[PDB]
Formats: structure tokens, C-alpha cells, sequence
């Protein structure tokens, strides 16, 4: 999930946008 | 565990900025 | 309103601490 | 919504719990 | 300046990019 | 104005996430 | 890398407070 | 007043950086 | 108090030191 | 040391929310 | 103290409340 | 630079002031 992906690598704005509603 | 909690704090702040009016659901592991 | 946007940033950080492992939903609209 | 209830008046820690999953 | 443009009205993520290096 | 100072603190944190490796400049005056 | 990004987030906030009206340029590695 | 609550959150983070190892006290009332 | 002095006007870094231990 | 300083920054923010009107004293190690 | 306890384990709201005045 | 110095040791206010304009 979001902790697994973005707390092991730097997530860009597009990657962060994936978890939006 | 602490450092994962710290990363999550900055994570939700990033989601608030990126998602904007759409909002988001935050669910930890 | 910028003041509304600033307040929401403190709401999400408050929800992250309050809810913990449960997580939270942020839905302004 | 959380904006109309917690940004116009201060929401206690218990009131914020209403928006937990 | 960024204060006169983004603190009086909400600046989108693209508008904030104008102040990147 | 304190409200201006509070807004600037959210502007710099927004710029840090938005710009990434590019970096940013914050110049109020 | 994540933990350096997290330290940078608190770094720019510290610079915003210390520099004040002078402003600053943030450039990551 | 919500604006007072938001300001206090920036006051405590400012005190943490300013005081350092000395620490600080936050007493609104 | 710190609220009546630093939230109504901007407190410099030296003024914040008055509330250190 | 840096990572303990980073955890302390989120610690005082949590204390500000939880303690509220009572306030708190922050004393580092 | 607070750094020793809450920077090695996640402290809940009740545990954080212990350090309040 | 600033990440190398201040993310390996705690930088004081004077050290942080060095990176100001
Ligand atoms: C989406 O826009 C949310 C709808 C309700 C918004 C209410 C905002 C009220 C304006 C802010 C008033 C307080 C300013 C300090
Ligand atoms: C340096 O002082 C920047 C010059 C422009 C500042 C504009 C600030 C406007 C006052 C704040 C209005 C909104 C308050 C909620
Ligand atoms: C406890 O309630 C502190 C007593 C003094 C509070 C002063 C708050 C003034 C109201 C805010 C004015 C500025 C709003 C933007
Ligand atoms: C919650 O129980 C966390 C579950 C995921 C495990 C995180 C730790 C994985 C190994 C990391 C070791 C590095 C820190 C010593
Ligand atoms: C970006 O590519 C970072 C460049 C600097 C290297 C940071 C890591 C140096 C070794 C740290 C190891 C500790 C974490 C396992
Ligand atoms: C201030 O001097 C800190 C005193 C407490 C010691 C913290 C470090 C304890 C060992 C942690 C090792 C993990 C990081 C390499
Ligand atoms: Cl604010
Ligand atoms: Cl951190
Ligand atoms: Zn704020
Ligand atoms: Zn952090």
C-alpha cells in the first residue's frame, strides 16, 4: 500500500495522486 | 514502530496537497 | 479561501494522530 | 462535513474521532 | 511575489511550480 | 501580520514537495 | 531515499523561521 | 477561535527549534 | 502569555526564547 | 543526533493537540 | 522520559496525555 | 551542503542562518 511504496522510495506527485479518491 | 509512523505523518500531508478537493482515504498497514 | 486550506492541513494531521491504525477519511466536498 | 464543523469551531479530540475509519 | 499570489488565493500545484528552481 | 507568517510556512512545505530535486526559492520581499 | 527527504522537510521549515524576510534558496543534493 | 488554535501549533514548533536542548513550556492559560 | 504576545503580532526568534526553559 | 530531533518535532505537535488548554513542558534528554 | 518512550514505540493519545501539565 | 551537514548532525539556529540569502 501507500506506506510500503512511499516510505521505502520517494513518491512523486503523480504517484501520490494514485491514492486520491 | 516509530519511523514508519513519522513517514506516515508526512504522507497524509502530501496527500492533502495533491488530492485537494477530491479528498482521500488513509489506511495504514 | 486560503484560511480554509490552511485549516484543512491541520485537520488531516490531527486525524492521523487521533485515528492511529484505524486510519481516517478526509472529504471536504 | 469536517470542514464546516471543525474549522469554524475547535473540534475536541473526541469530535475528530467521528472521521476515523 | 509568492505571498501576494498564493496567500490571498489558493495556488494550485501547477502555480506553485512557478517558484521552483 | 501573523496570518501572513502562518501562510508562508505552508507555502515553503508545499514548494518542497512540489519541486522535489529541483528545489525552490522563497522570496517574500 | 525517504529518510533524507523527511529530514529535508523539517530543514526548509527551520530555514523559513530562521531566515525570515531575507528568504532562502533550497537546493537538494 | 480556530485561528488561535492554528497559531499555537506553529508556536510550539517554533519553540522546539529555538530552545533546543533547553526545552520549552507552552502555557496558553 | 505567549498567545497574547506572539499570535497577535509576529514574534522574532529572540522573543520566542523568553518561553524556553 | 538527527532522527531523535525529528521524532521530537512530531512529539511536541502531538502534545499540543492532546494537552490542549492544560499545556505541557517539553524537556529533551 | 518522553523521547525514550515515544521515539522507540508508538505512543497512543493516553500515553501522550501523561506528559501534559 | 545543507542536507549533508544538517541531516547528519543537529544544526543550531546560527548554522541554519548560514544558508539564508
Ligand atoms: C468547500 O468549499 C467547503 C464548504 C464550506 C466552506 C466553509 C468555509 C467558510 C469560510 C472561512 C471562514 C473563516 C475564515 C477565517
Ligand atoms: C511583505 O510584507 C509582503 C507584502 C505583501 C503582504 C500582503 C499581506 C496581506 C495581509 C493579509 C491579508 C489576509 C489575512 C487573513
Ligand atoms: C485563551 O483563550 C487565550 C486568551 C487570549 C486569546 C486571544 C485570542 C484573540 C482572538 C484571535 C484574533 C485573531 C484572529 C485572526
Ligand atoms: C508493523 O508491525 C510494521 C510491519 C512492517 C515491518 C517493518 C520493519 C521491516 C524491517 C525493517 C528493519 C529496519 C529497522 C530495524
Ligand atoms: C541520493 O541518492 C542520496 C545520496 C547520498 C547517500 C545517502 C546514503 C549514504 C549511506 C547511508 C546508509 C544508511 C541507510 C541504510
Ligand atoms: C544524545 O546524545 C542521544 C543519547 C541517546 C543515544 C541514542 C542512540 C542510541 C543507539 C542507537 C543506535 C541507532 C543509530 C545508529
Ligand atoms: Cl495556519
Ligand atoms: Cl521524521
Ligand atoms: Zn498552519
Ligand atoms: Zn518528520
Amino acid at each position: 500500500g501507500i506506506v510500503e511504496q512511499c516510505c521505502t522510495s520517494i513518491c512523486s506527485l503523480y504517484q501520490l495522486e494514485n491514492y486520491c479518491n | 514502530f516509530v519511523n514508519q509512523h513519522l513517514c506516515g505523518s508526512h504522507l497524509v500531508e502530501a496527500l492533502y496537497l495533491v488530492c485537494g478537493e477530491r479528498g482521500f482515504f488513509y489506511t495504514p498497514k
